[PDB]
């Protein structure tokens, strides 16, 4: 068509990226935890 | 790796274990009562009743 | 004379290589605010 739909809030993109961030977080937090050679957590 | 570690101490304690238990151990019917007075005093050396372990 | 019941020692062996490996396969900690 041309120009598009346009995004107006970018606050949803926000909420997001900061939930991805979050659980990327998480999952690096317990990735060592994984597997035989893996460790313990105090 | 700590697990290597691991493992490395768990296969030298079975081994000690079993190295006492088979080369460094005294039966006290061999020694008698004496045995008994000598580890008494043993365990109490080392503490205020030490030199009077005697008795 | 100077003589130690083998429970001692063997115990001792036991116990302090259980301690050593539990504190051993800590690589991280998380010590929550009260
Ligand atoms: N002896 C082994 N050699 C290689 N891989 C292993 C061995 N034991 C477990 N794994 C792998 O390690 C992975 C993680 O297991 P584990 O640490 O218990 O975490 P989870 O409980 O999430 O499975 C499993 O997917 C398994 O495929
Ligand atoms: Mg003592």
């Amino acid at each position: 068509r041309g120009k598009g739909a346009y995004q107006d809030r970018d606050k949803p993109a926000q909420i997001r990226f900061s939930n991805i961030s979050a659980a990327k977080a998480v999952a690096d937090a317990i990735r060592t935890s994984l597997g035989p050679k893996g460790m313990d957590k105090m | 790796h700590p697990t290597s570690v691991i493992s490395g101490y768990r296969l030298a304690c079975k081994e000690a274990v079993r190295y006492i238990n088979e080369n460094l151990i005294v039966n006290t019917d061999e020694l008698g009562r004496d045995c008994l007075i000598n580890a008494a005093k043993t365990s109490m050396s080392s503490k205020i009743i030490g030199i009077n372990g005697d008795f | 004379g100077v003589f130690e019941p083998t429970i001692v020692k063997v115990k001792s062996l036991k116990f302090a290589t259980e301690a050593a490996i539990t504190i051993l396969r800590i690589d991280d900690l998380i010590k929550l605010h009260p």
